[PDB]
């Protein structure tokens, strides 16, 4: 531009938000499972793990969460189940 | 132009936004999230896994509180910290 410059910035903005029930960790067999790169959400009856910037729910598995200690120390621990996707191949 | 009672409102709004919605209020709509679950995000950001925070949550909280208290006593003593703000005033008066 005459005696200057102009920048056109292209950026990304979240648009529509929904709002659920959340928990810090899951206790399965006396072990607390923490998410790897996501966050635990609940739609009312079931528990999923979602990426933090886009609602894309998925089934909790052993490949998706990492275990650390027992579930007596954390505050908002909750109760659920983890698939451990090796049973069908075992049979 | 802005009276001293409006800057306080601005800072209060910024504080409420940053303690009730994390950093998401500066890039779009404000999305709420619990504070102990936001400190875990920050810990993961600096390079420490989140399971460190929860298992040491209570202790960490205490530390934070103590630090804040020290500030309240640090500013009253050593009457030279606010000099950067004081000098300005003096300078103007001197000129006049
Ligand atoms: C919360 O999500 C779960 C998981 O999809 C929903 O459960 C499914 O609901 C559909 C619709 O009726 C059924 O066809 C599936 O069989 C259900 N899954 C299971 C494992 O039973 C649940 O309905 C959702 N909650 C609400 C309130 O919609
Ligand atoms: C999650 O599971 C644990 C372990 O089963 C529950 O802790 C037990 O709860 C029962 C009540 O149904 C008590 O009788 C036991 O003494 C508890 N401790 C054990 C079994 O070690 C815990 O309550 C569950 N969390 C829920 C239901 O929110
Ligand atoms: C989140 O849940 C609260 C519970 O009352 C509700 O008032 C609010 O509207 C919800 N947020 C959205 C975006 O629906």
């Amino acid at each position: 531009a005459p005696h200057g410059v102009v920048f056109l910035h292209v950026t990304y903005v979240p648009a529509q938000e929904k709002n659920f029930t959340t928990a810090p960790a899951i206790c399965h067999d006396g072990k607390a499972h923490f998410p790897r790169e996501g966050v635990f959400v609940s739609n009312g009856t079931h528990w999923f793990v979602t990426q933090r910037n886009f609602y894309e729910p998925q089934i909790i598995t052993t490949d998706n969460t990492f275990v650390s200690g027992n579930c007596d120390v954390v505050i908002g621990i909750v109760n659920n189940t983890v698939y451990d996707p090796l049973q069908p191949e075992l049979d | 132009l802005l009276t001293d009672e409006m800057i306080a409102q601005y800072t209060s709004a910024l504080l409420a936004g940053t303690i009730t919605s994390g950093w998401t209020f500066g890039a779009g709509p404000a999305l709420q999230i619990p504070f102990p679950m936001q400190m875990a995000y920050r810990f993961n950001g600096i390079g420490v896994t989140q399971n460190v925070l929860y298992e040491n949550q209570k202790l960490i909280a205490n530390q934070f509180n103590s630090a804040i208290g020290k500030i309240q006593d640090s500013l009253s003593s050593t009457p030279s910290a606010l000099g950067k703000l004081q000098d300005v005033v003096n300078h103007n008066a001197q000129a006049l």
